[PDB]
């Protein structure tokens, strides 16, 4: 409230800051315990890790992953499952190992140096730690180690350094948690699990197609370039389902959980412009190494693979489970829900002058105004909606809407004061995704050309 | 659908009141009291070879509120001394107001443009006096308000 | 159209003029209605759209076979 | 009270989308909103960041505009 | 009867509608036993199929031709 | 805008016209401000800054997610 | 094809601000406010017989701002004053700082070159004078940025 200078400077060194951008939150559904609540929103990993997070943990990962995109969102939305006790596999090859674990704010950097031996000597190593002793547990077994938290205390295990595998183990299931914490908040649109069984991935799938939410999930599996008659792996799992999800497949996607890039190269994306996903880079994905007919049988199996070319790195045809380029759904949901916000949007503030609307033929033609506005005005500016004769077909690509009139109206709708059979038309433009080119080299002198002046008549007269 | 009488009270020409200077003037002509134009356009178009438009705003408000009195009001007298007072003094403004009965009204400052024409006859003769005003803006006096914010779109 | 009815002197019963009271008055009106809930169904192209059916008849209303 | 009192009737201005200061949006899912209606109990709902009435609904199924 | 929506929308992909037109409907007279009643009216070819009959059949012929 | 507003004739009580004394002028003002405190942030640089990101999509509004 | 809107406000004179020293200038003329050119082309180029081609940057970024003012408006007295003040006490610089409504924008030094002729006639008189800018780079002020490293070729 007071001020003791007239004019003061902050110098910050170093630091820039960042413009507020419009973007859609990601959803990491993870497994944890450090909150209470079933999501909360972040706006840096600096605001994770001072809640307990664990360097190196699967939310750290996803979260640096996603805000170092080109589109990268400014919040990240992180679920919450229950947790029963963590693995750390050393299957496997590996000089140095550095386990990063953080017990009830305590923050603690094991280190050690056969996988079998590697793993029992962290676990005399952890043991040898009081405090980890009297607030968590830790056992080996063969290739990994299991930790355990004692009740009243909440551990959090990530990556330091070296080769392994971090597990979380959960009692929950996806499809009991999902239904819960889409009634704290539904403010989110892209879904992400940590769970990787092919039950928790079905299950978020079938739940985005009836929730309205995009799904993406990286596999890390082997089988997903297999020959096309092997038909054992999810992606040849979800295609019979006819479900819609963005997967590829990698090799990092279960120590790094990569899907943090797609959805720094998605977010802050506007669907308007139609702009497909073919060739943008995306930090933190490695190259996909298999050679041609490993290619070719992804490709088969719509499994999308981040390929480098040239010296750089780009991802590849976009495709979803379906078979349906991403871009169009993305456009279909864009559409979906902005028509029904701007018709809301003009029906309240139309009903809080009173003066409501009414079912006449005096007032319901405004809607072609109402609908011609927003969604179907800005994809025509800025390209995503097409115009214009069609020369082939001698057809019209403009839109069109249509409302119908009182007389039309069952009087069963004058009861229920719903209306019904608003029509829309549109045409979707297209990317362009392939080009082949025909070149031609000569040698000698060029044969002279025809010397024929006529104009090129178009077709053989002869025609009975 | 049935008609609408579009006012409750009717438009009396009576009720119209000019004050200039803090005076109501008196001793209209026939048929027309007083007409008001804009100078300019509002808004001025530039459009381009390709069809792009871009639209400029106009900040010349000047206009000229014509005023017609009979050749035998007693206001004629009253314009013509101050014509030649401010012609030497040098003072030449002075307030306009305007009160609608039922339509829209003015309140600005103005001075005398243009002396009309004197011309007799067989009949009364009349003159139409031009009066300018700095700002040519017609404002309401109704219940208009409540609605403006919701006309607003794109 | 909003309708009203009053009844004549000679079908008031007797006792209604001991009593002066009027009764039987009749009115009728038609209630407007606002609207609350709308569905919209939309369409989207992707390909060249198929040639529309080339007809310039003037649609008729009704098929001609009844008996 | 106040978004009804000061609204005439004439216009048949239906409570629908009103928005009203104080009041607090519903928070149960789906379900406990079907079942609310079914029991004919207005419920307060946020959309598009603002807050809104629906439904208008009475005790008896009529609508409140009509009463 | 509820609606848990103001304003909902059906995005359909690439299909597209058809007026309404006045006509007069032909009769085929075909040969089988997918159904007991002596005349059916269908309005597109799903229909027939999901009635049984096989595709490339007389009557599912007749019908995409007309 | 000022406004001002002056009442009329039938709208006087008939004891202000034994007065001779009017009433209930109203007008209204909206006074401006001088500028009395500035706060400024500054930053400084000293390796190579990070390229910027290479979006060149027209900023969006606000999220569309919204029920 | 459809007919695109170029810019979603409007362009208004009113909203070019023109700080000389620190101070808005106000009473401008009719048509044109202000006018900036540079005194020399951006590049050259030499031509060689045989056809090879080479050019040279130019440094020369000294430039020519007009400036129309009523000859009635107050800041003719300012500018006279202290066109008399630099030349006795030896100071002619000055900050110039010019913001455009829809358009590009300037900032830089400058000082008064030429003082514009008067002249009194039946109407009221303009006077254009000249301001020296330093530089003459017209910056933007929008979100341009982005696509600069876009059209970057060969």
């Amino acid at each position: 409230e007071y001020q003791d200078k007239v004019v003061d400077v902050e110098v910050s060194l170093g630091t820039q800051p960042i413009d507020t951008v419009g973007f859609e939150t990601p959803m990491f559904l993870a497994m944890h315990g450090n909150f209470p609540e079933r999501i909360r929103f972040y706006v840096s990993t600096a605001g994770m890790v001072a809640d307990g997070f664990a360097v190196g943990s699967p939310a750290y990962q996803f979260a640096t992953n996603a805000f170092a995109g080109n589109f990268a969102p400014q919040r990240v939305a992180i679920g919450r499952m229950s947790i029963d006790s963590s693995k750390v596999d050393f299957t496997g090859t590996t000089e140095q190992v550095v386990v990063n674990i953080t017990l009830n704010k305590v923050v603690k950097a094991v280190k050690i140096n056969t996988p079998a031996q590697i793993a029992t000597a962290l676990a005399d190593a952890v043991t040898a730690d009081a405090d980890l002793t009297g607030k968590a547990t830790a056992v080996a077994t063969g290739t990994y180690v299991t930790v355990t938290a004692v009740s009243p205390n909440v551990v959090s295990v990530g990556k330091g350094a070296g080769v392994y595998k971090i597990v979380n183990e959960s009692s929950e299931t996806v499809a009991t948690v999902l239904p819960s914490v889409i009634a704290e908040n539904h403010n989110w649109y892209f879904l992400a699990t940590e769970a990787r069984s092919d039950a928790d991935i079905v299950a978020a799938a079938e739940f985005a197609k009836a929730n309205y939410k995009l799904h993406i999930y990286n596999s890390t599996d082997v089988d997903a370039y297999a020959p096309e008659n092997s038909a054992a792996s999810v992606f040849d799992t979800l295609k019979s389902l006819s479900y819609d999800s963005l997967g590829t497949s990698d090799a990092g996607a279960d120590v790094d959980f990569t899907e943090g890039s797609v959805i720094g190269a998605m977010a802050a994306n506007d669907p308007s412009y139609g702009d497909s996903l073919h060739l943008k880079t995306m930090p933190g994905m490695v190259p996909f190494a298999g050679s041609d007919t490993q290619r070719s049988n992804a490709w088969s199996r719509n499994a999308n693979i981040y390929r480098g070319l040239y010296g750089g790195g780009s991802y590849i045809e976009g495709k979803t489970s379906s078979g349906q380029y991403v871009d169009v759904i993305r456009f279909s949901h864009w559409v979906k829900f902005r028509m029904e916000e701007s018709v809301f949007a003009y029906m309240k503030r139309r009903s809080d002058m009173g003066l409501s609307m009414k079912m006449s033929d005096e007032d319901l033609p405004v809607l072609k105004s109402v609908l011609m506005n927003n969604p179907i005005n800005i994809g025509i500016r800025n390209g995503g909606i097409l115009t214009g004769y069609d020369t082939e077909n001698k057809v019209s690509y403009d839109p069109t809407i249509i409302i119908p009139k009182r007389a039309n109206i069952p009087t069963n709708d004058l009861a229920a004061r719903i209306l019904r059979d608003v029509k829309v038309e549109l045409v979707y433009n297209n990317s362009l995704h392939y080009v082949k080119i025909r070149a031609s080299v000569v040698l000698d002198r060029p044969a002279g050309q025809s010397t024929n002046a006529q104009t090129p008549m178009s077709s053989s007269a002869v025609g009975v | 659908n049935q008609s609408k009488i579009l006012t409750l009270q009717a438009y009396d020409p009576a009720k119209v009141l000019v004050f200039i200077g803090g005076q109501r003037v008196s001793g209209f002509a026939a048929d027309t009291k007083i007409v008001i134009t804009r100078n300019n356009d509002n808004i001025s178009v530039h459009a381009g070879v390709d069809g792009e438009i871009s639209n400029a705003l106009s900040r010349d408000n000047t206009g000229v509120m014509t005023l017609s009195l009979q050749n035998t009001a007693k206001w004629n007298g009253y314009l013509a001394q101050w014509q030649r007072q401010a012609n030497v003094t040098g003072l030449i403004y002075l307030p306009v107001q305007v009160e609608g009965s039922q339509g829209l009204s003015l309140n600005t400052i103005g001075w005398i443009q243009k002396q009309p024409d004197l011309s007799y006859g067989t009949e009364v003769g009349q003159m139409d006096w031009e009066i300018g005003v700095l700002d040519a803006w017609l404002s309401p006096d109704q219940i208009q308000g409540i609605a403006a914010g919701i006309t607003g779109l794109l």
